[PDB]
DNA sequence: CTGACCTTTGACCTAG
DNA sequence: GCTAGGTCAAAGGTCA
DNA sequence: CTGACCTTTGACCTAG
DNA sequence: GCTAGGTCAAAGGTCA
């Protein structure tokens, strides 16, 4: 689908209580999954940057951006805001 | 639960 | 919230790659779940009459209608679109 | 005629 | 004390 | 092969 | 600073 195992990303904090910002990421597995009327839908664990791999989270596609300069515009964006 | 503000 | 345990309801088929048909169920449990953003939603256990607990599945309240007149003729009504 | 299997109910205990 | 749950046995339906 | 359930494995958090 | 309890997500095994 979209992303593809290896390729780094930026994506959500992916718990809700969280400050909403990007983390640098990496796909590490991409899995096709079900939707709740039983869709295909994509999954992707999803390795953050820095911290270890027990902190690895699986999130759906619209959390997962790609590493592009305007998704880093808004990563400083929304970094900004939540230390601020 | 979970890491940072 | 909208159901109780105990409370005898229709459910839908929870299974996606069937005829949507609406059987004669049980609240068996509820539970508070919590949504893709963390908000609070109401899960439910439900037992399908006539068959035995092996066949309980969770439903989202969508799935959950109230054992009225009005959702008695909506399942004959289904109920006769999946035999044809 | 019988047994498997489902439901609904009333009894009971226990944990909170 | 009372409540919600869980377990249990009695009893009736449907079916093959 | 699926859905439910339960358990283990790190890692956090909030108490104390 | 530390530790003890609860709790969470992932992953894996079991059950039917």
């Amino acid at each position: 689908f979209k992303f593809h195992s290896g390729e780094k990303v930026l994506c959500f904090e992916p718990d809700p209580t969280k400050a909403r910002v990007l983390y640098d990421a990496k796909i590490v597995d991409v899995i096709v999954g079900k939707d709740e009327k039983g869709r295909k839908i994509p999954e992707y664990l999803i390795h953050f940057n820095g911290w270890n791999r027990s902190w690895d989270r699986w999130a759906a596609e619209d959390h997962v951006l790609r590493d592009t300069d305007e998704n880093r515009r808004l990563q400083r964006k929304l970094a900004r805001k939540a230390v601020a | 639960h979970r890491k940072v503000l």
